[PDB]
């Protein structure tokens, strides 16, 4: 019922790469430390257990060390299959604790968003609604700004945002902009402006729809 | 070889109890330790109980002393958690584990909530049939306020699995919303159908959203 802190939370890096993990002991916990490797969609399993023995099959790459209360997870040259989340977890005391885990994500070329906007669809109006959508496609870094304009003003109030993990084919991520607004509050006016900042660019990239069209 | 094959999660009232098993195969279970280990959607893991491989020697953690009870079956190999008095931040994955764990199941889902199974509502975007421009439109769909988790989405019955980008669900007090994405050439455009559909296990709903580069 110690703290096991583990730095860096998220880590991007090329195949290739060397990494270090850390997990820190708020008390000296011996060598009772273990690692656990868990990828998408998968239970977690056992890499390292006491600080430092592999468990068998495990691949040379990976290798731990540490004692008291400094550990590290040290991966040589990372092979794709490697990106995922580590876990260490301590058995020197009860109850047994977990660190909030290392998430090791894959660092290619930068890729700018691919931006789509979506008016509410007639059938949501008729139950009285209206979400504005704004898909905010395939972009590297992670890093990325919305900001939502109405009529030129901007909105932060009612908006939604989700993002995907990294692309399990081609490492980009994507990111989806929701703007709920009331039937009646979406009728007071005309253009809504989705604006995204990216590292690709210079000036925000944007789209626009008016209530003209149709 | 060695399997854990978990079952008995589901929706339960706060306040409820409910009865997780773990199902053994591969090994000589007796002789093996046991325990419970929980996800949290924060994906936060969580040691939740151990059971000796004798049975006797137990430990829990604080936060589900005398609420949760493991038990163990030496006979039929089966592992077990008893769980009462439920509390909303029990809501995660519970796994297994043999004896730290060298063996993980695949995890039950536990969600404790008031919110009731409800369908989701599916709203097709089409795009504003003008603000596009070249071969790669993107549609759209949007899948609002349904309970529980999850729903499946699929463009076109699977067919269209290039493009599509399926965005995680977001709790808007005790509803979910969700939207998926598709790029085809513009062809389709209403060149042809694009459909999506959702389907809601839990309130045995299946749905189908005809796009379709469409309205105004």
């Amino acid at each position: 019922d110690e703290l096991l802190t583990q730095s860096p939370a998220t880590l991007s890096v090329t195949p290739g790469d060397s990494v270090s993990l850390s997990c820190r002991a708020s008390q000296s916990i011996s060598n009772n430390l273990h690692w656990y490797q868990q990828k998408s969609h998968e239970s977690p399993r056992l890499l390292i257990k006491y600080a430092s023995q592999s468990i068998s099959g495990i691949p040379s790459r990976f290798s731990g060390s540490g004692s008291g209360t400094d550990f590290t997870l040290s991966i040589n040259s990372v092979e794709t299959e490697d990106f995922g989340m580590y876990f260490c977890q301590q058995s020197n005391s009860w109850p047994l604790t977990f660190g909030g885990g290392s998430k090791l994500e894959i660092k290619r070329a930068d890729a700018a968003p691919t931006v789509s906007i979506f008016p509410p669809s007639s059938e949501q109006l008729t139950s009285g609604g209206a979400s504005v959508v704004c898909f905010l496609n395939n972009f590297y870094p992670k890093d990325i700004n919305v900001k939502w304009k109405i009529d030129g003003s901007e909105r932060q109030n009612g908006v939604l945002n989700s993002w995907t993990d990294q692309d399990s084919k081609d490492s980009t991520y994507s990111m989806s902009s929701t703007l709920t607004l009331t039937k009646d509050e979406y009728e007071r006016h005309n253009s809504y402006t989705c604006e995204a900042t990216h590292k690709t660019s210079t000036s925000p990239i944007v789209k626009s729809f008016n209530r003209n069209e149709c | 070889e060695v399997q854990l094959v978990q079952s008995g999660g589901g929706l339960v009232n706060p306040g409820r109890s409910l009865k997780l098993s773990c199902a053994a195969s591969g090994f000589t279970f007796s002789s093996y330790g046991m325990s419970w280990v929980r996800q949290t959607p924060e994906k936060r893991l969580e040691w939740v109980a151990a059971i000796s491989g004798g049975g006797t020697y137990i430990h829990y953690p604080d936060s589900v002393k005398g609420r949760f009870t493991i038990s163990r079956d030496n006979a039929k190999n089966n592992l077990y958690l008893q769980m009462s008095s439920l509390r909303s931040e029990d809501t995660a994955l519970y796994y297994c584990t043999r004896h730290a764990m060298d063996h993980w199941g695949q995890g039950t889902s536990v969600t404790v909530s008031a919110a009731k199974t409800t369908p989701p509502s599916v709203y097709p975007l089409a795009p504003g049939s003008a603000a596009q421009t070249n071969s790669m439109v993107t549609l759209g769909c949007l899948v609002k306020g349904y309970f529980p988790e999850p729903v499946t989405v699929t463009w076109n019955s699977g067919s269209l699995s290039s493009g599509v980008h399926t965005f995680p669900a977001v709790l808007q007090s005790d509803l979910y919303t969700l939207s998926s994405s598709v790029t085809v050439p513009s062809s389709p455009r209403p060149s042809e159908t694009v459909t999506c559909n959702v389907a809601h296990p839990a309130s045995s709903t299946k749905v189908d959203k005809k796009i379709v580069p469409r309205d105004c």
